[PDB]
């Protein structure tokens, strides 16, 4: 449960998984109510601006 | 609900915990959950 810490930053994360819009979801979702620039620092997503 | 709140303790300008007004002002418009009317309100109720 924490070796999957180390690729939460990566763009390759969601490879195989058909649905990439994963990031914008969360982002979407919990991001409003938080950083969303803690978002687009934990979850790559450079430049979410 | 906002004690403890890490979004409210963002902005807690204060070491000796006896905090300022604006802080309840801009740590709870800036975190959501909250709406402008109850802020002003609040402090109202505040001692100032």
């Amino acid at each position: 449960g924490q070796w999957d810490r180390l690729v939460l930053n990566t763009p390759s994360f969601p490879s195989n998984y058909w649905d990439k819009f994963v990031k914008r979801k969360v982002l979407d979702k919990h991001g409003d109510i938080f950083g969303r620039e803690r978002i687009a620092e934990l979850l790559g997503m450079d430049l979410a601006s | 609900d906002i004690v403890g709140s890490e979004a409210f303790q963002d902005y807690v300008t204060d070491p000796r915990g006896l905090i300022s007004k604006k802080d309840f002002q801009k740590a709870m418009d800036s975190q959501k959950q909250f709406t402008g009317p109850e802020i002003q309100f609040l402090l109202s109720c505040s001692e100032a």
